[PDB]
DNA sequence: ATCGGATGTATAGATCTGACACGTGCCTGGAGACTAGGGAGTAATCCCCTTGGCGGTTAAAACGCGGGGGACAGCGCGTACGTGCGTTTAAGCGGTGCTAGAGCTGTCTACGACCAATTGAGCGGCCTCGGCACCGGGATTCTCGAT
DNA sequence: ATCGAGAATCCCGGTGCCGAGGCCGCTCAATTGGTCGTAGACAGCTCTAGCACCGCTTAAACGCACGTACGCGCTGTCCCCCGCGTTTTAACCGCCAAGGGGATTACTCCCTAGTCTCCAGGCACGTGTCAGATCTATACATCCGAT
């Protein structure tokens, strides 16, 4: 019988064997379902990609290939329901959204 | 060591607020930006030093202050 | 010689310190503070750079979002410079 | 001592996001860090679920129910779709 | 013939209600708003007496609060009367 | 429509004891839009923990549950 | 023979441990720690009620309200730190009035 | 399952002619759960951070400086040691 | 400043009453004894990464000097918001039925823990080149003195 | 509303370099395949509390007038912060060296999970009763209009 892993068996590129080990081995219950690792997986995924995409956006944006952590600070900081999530998060070498108040403006 | 809180100087904290979008500054916001960052650097050092006394360590880790800003509600990305 | 009014250099700092990710704090003198400070709850202590350098992010992410919102509360005051009862106000409502 | 990482798999889905896109060190361990903190939250909400109704293990439901509390707006909409997708395509083989 | 200067009977009840712990919001309306916030997430749904309880202490401590970071920013500004904006300031200070 | 049920005495009266001394006239309807935006954010969160345990009625402890979640810990109710 | 007398306290130990274990802290919960546990909760309940009884006397009460306990936790420096982040149902708040609106 | 009676023994310790409210009484077993959850939660990451599987004393001990405030952490620490030194010895 | 009158709390004193503290039965969760095994204490060793020192460049910090523009005080207008009285309304309360569903009980089947092979995905170390940084040079753009 | 000079920033081009990427070897953790025990899925029952209804009482909300004091705009002042040039100064980078302690492994022993037996600590359950909520009368703290 040949070895199919279980990321394959459910369309997922993240590990659902390494995640069904990191529930067992993280003290979060006494028993762990079969479908919790595939589902925990899935999500991960989906959220890696959507920020990987807008990452990815705004690399191009300012005419870089690769993916810096400005690029990821920008991408979460712009979308709102990212900036929810990660509103209490600080991102190494990621500085700030450049906003200026209206009011300081010129005259 | 003595008074390296005046390592903080005037430029830099000028340079922050400029980064947090600030025009005009007070002659007296270098004090109170002084006190400010001594306070919380304090209290994530405390937590952090906790932490590497648990570990029966004499190093402070870079995990370690991560852990103390989590603890605190930070969550610092990045290192470890 | 030429003079700039003093409100448009300060605007250009703003942007480029908005653009830019350095860390406008000198390594030496943030170590020596954060080996100052770590001196009251333990002597000789070693410190991995990693560890100054994510003391330095965290307490330079801290200080950036103070002053946001340090100006926010000297724009609600109808005013532009930010005066210490600013920051006052705005670890007060912050909750510190 | 071998260290485990995420970076081979968000490296995976980079290069089906952004085929030609690369992403730096620096960036790889800000994702792997974005990564457990996710994982962590909503297996301590899941955990949390489970203590709740006096129940002994974490299943599908208690995962869906930690994403549709940790995930806000559609975010946690589209996460339930994939996560339901996933878990089906598994039970199906 | 008798009338108090204005704001003599506004720093009254400001005193009792500090002293006093009731709810200061009527039972019925607040039950009836909140099934009909709740009945946009799940139809024919029920609530147990003290679940609407602690709706009720929770918006009232989370209201009071709130007052009390408007009226600090209502102050800040050199004002007695409380705006909306003071209200705007404190929820974006404290994140909301 | 139950969100008038939130009377002007009724602010008025959480005002004084947050120490609020005088109310503009655009008070009473931006502390409306603020009590209805959080009861939607506690009541989603109770909902959410209803339906899981497979309930057709909100327990006091799912509403203890989803405040504990926000931060805003509650005493006095389990 | 009971472990809370044992160890001089009022908390039960046996109860405390049984919660570590149940509560999927770690796979294995040390002897003294559901001692020490219970000795902290000890002592923590100790200062709350010694300060709500204060409260209850100054308002010339014998008996402790939610009213008392939430002035004892707000009227202390750090038991307000501690319990920053929690609400007490019919507890009230503490009375103070800005001095800029007296007359 | 509650410490209605032992919060009732205590406050005979520290107010023997005092009683307390039924409802003050729900919101001090609140407070001891949640102290409780609370300590216990960051004993559980202390073992989880240094690969270790036993919550000990030097865990509680670690997890009580973490959480509670300066002068009410050096009391409490100086308390359960104290208990644990008289529970080694009988 | 100072007095008097008129409100709105203090203060004392009965008067019920219903939660609160105190007994009772019991039962189930804690205590005591004893065993197995593996998690952690303890020793010893390696090497790496932390600390201390030194020297040279130079970017940044400190200091001092215009100068204008912004914070702040002072006035006046007018309007919005308190205070209060009369009127309306619906909340609070007290009873009643009624039944939806929350909680508890008793089978029983499926599903997750567990253990022994088995091997392929993922990590460590190694070239390897190209994406981004650095340095000139020119064009374009922004600002401010001027009309 | 325009013109033009000076300073700032952006893009095009050439050159260099070191970090991301492909790749190979090698493990050890994921996979397969079985069993066993128990967790919860599900049908059944109970009983309780959530919901609906209705009448009465009256406390609370709503509306309308009126005065006033506070928000807001305007204007003058001065002082203090910003821009800029010049002079320290120590940050930074590169190199070198010593060694403390942070990871590792090996061994062992004792500390905790597990089980059986037994008992008493605490939780329903009931009940007397006084701490306190309410009411009513007297007393005086306070506020506001003249004086």
């Amino acid at each position: 019988a040949k070895a199919k892993t279980r990321s394959s068996r459910a369309g997922l590129q993240f590990p659902v064997g390494r995640v069904h080990r990191l529930l067992r081995k993280g003290n979060y219950a006494e028993r762990v379902g079969a479908g919790a690792p595939v589902y925990l997986a899935a999500v991960l995924e989906y959220l890696t990609a959507e920020i990987l995409e807008l990452a990815g956006n705004a690399a191009r944006d300012n005419k870089k290939t690769r993916i810096i952590p400005r690029h990821l600070q920008l991408a979460i900081r712009n979308d709102e329901e990212l900036n929810k999530l990660l509103g209490k998060v600080t991102i190494a070498q990621g500085g700030v959204l450049p906003n200026i108040q209206a009011v300081l403006l010129p005259k | 060591l003595r008074d390296n809180i005046q390592g903080i100087t005037k430029p830099a904290i000028r340079r922050l607020a400029r980064r947090g979008g600030v025009k005009r500054i007070s002659g007296l916001i270098y004090e109170e930006t002084r006190g400010v960052l001594k306070v919380f650097l304090e209290n994530v050092i405390r937590d952090a030093v906790t932490y590497t006394e648990h570990a029966k360590r004499k190093t402070v880790t870079a995990m370690d202050v991560v852990y103390a800003l989590k603890r605190q509600g930070r969550t610092l990305y990045g290192f470890g | 010689p030429h003079r700039y009014r003093p409100g448009t250099v300060a605007l250009r700092e703003i942007r480029r310190y908005q653009k830019s990710t350095e860390l406008l704090i000198r390594k030496l003198p943030f170590q020596r503070l954060v080996r100052e400070i770590a001196q009251d709850f333990k002597t000789d202590l070693r410190f991995q750079s990693s560890a100054v350098m994510a003391l330095q992010e965290a307490s330079e992410a801290y200080l950036v979002g103070l002053f946001e919102d340090t100006n926010l509360a000297a724009i609600h005051a109808k005013r532009v410079t930010i005066m210490p009862k600013d920051i006052q106000l705005a670890r007060r409502i912050r909750g510190e | 001592s071998r260290k485990e990482s995420y970076s081979v798999y968000v490296y995976k889905v980079l290069k089906q996001v952004h085929p030609d896109t690369g992403i730096s060190s620096k960036a790889m361990g800000i994702m792997n860090s974005f990564v457990n903190d996710i994982f962590e939250r909503i297996a301590g909400e899941a955990s949390r679920l489970a203590h709740y109704n006096k129940r002994s293990t974490i299943t599908s439901r208690e995962i869906q129910t930690a994403v549709r509390l940790l995930l806000p707006g559609e975010l946690a909409k589209h996460a339930v779709s994939e996560g339901t997708k996933a878990v089906t395509k598994y039970t199906s083989s």
